[PDB]
């Protein structure tokens, strides 16, 4: 659950660098 | 726009051909005033051909903020995807678990009659076989011709 929850998160800061 | 243009070419082309060359026989108003009118439309479709080359550097410009877009939206997709995947996974199994707690919870049972029952099941081998058995030797797990023929059901109706 940890892991999945940093994983959206890290792609979540992605995506903003995107934008 | 090209079809127009072309035939706008050509038609001023050897039609101001024909006006020169008909000069040239002599020595025509009215077909010289429609190559005016040809000439002034040509003119405009060369004014309006280089707005649509303007218009399409634009649309070239915003197509690729449309490449760049997409790109960004994959790459959320692929992301989100394998995320989905590791946790389907992870609350299939945990899924899996809680279904055997919940069975366990419908039965429950106190530790003395488990303990009576395994003992009844197992005092002679009904459930698991003797340590030192040979094929032909009389005892099976199921109820045996013996304790069939001298059971109630065999004697008392017969």
């Amino acid at each position: 659950l940890e892991r999945v929850i940093e994983m959206i998160q890290n792609c979540l800061a992605s995506l903003p660098d995107d934008l | 726009t090209r079809e127009r243009l072309l035939s706008a070419l050509e038609d001023l082309e050897v039609l101001s051909r024909e006006l020169i060359e008909m000069l040239a026989i002599s020595r025509e108003n009215q077909v010289l005033e429609l190559l005016i009118h040809r000439d002034g439309e040509f003119q405009e479709l060369m004014k309006l051909a280089l707005n649509q080359g303007k218009i399409h550097h634009e649309m070239q410009v915003l197509e690729k903020e449309v490449e760049k877009r997409d790109s960004d939206i994959q790459q959320l997709q692929k992301q989100l995807k394998e995320a989905e995947q590791i946790l389907a996974t992870a609350v299939y199994q945990a899924k899996e678990k809680l279904k055997s707690i919940e069975k366990a919870r419908k039965g429950a049972i106190s530790s003395e009659e488990i303990i009576k029952y395994a003992h009844r099941i197992s005092a002679s081998n009904a459930v698991c076989a003797p340590l030192t058995w040979v094929p032909g030797d009389p005892r099976r797990p199921y109820p045996t011709d013996l304790e069939m023929r001298s059971g109630l059901l065999g004697q008392m109706n017969n």
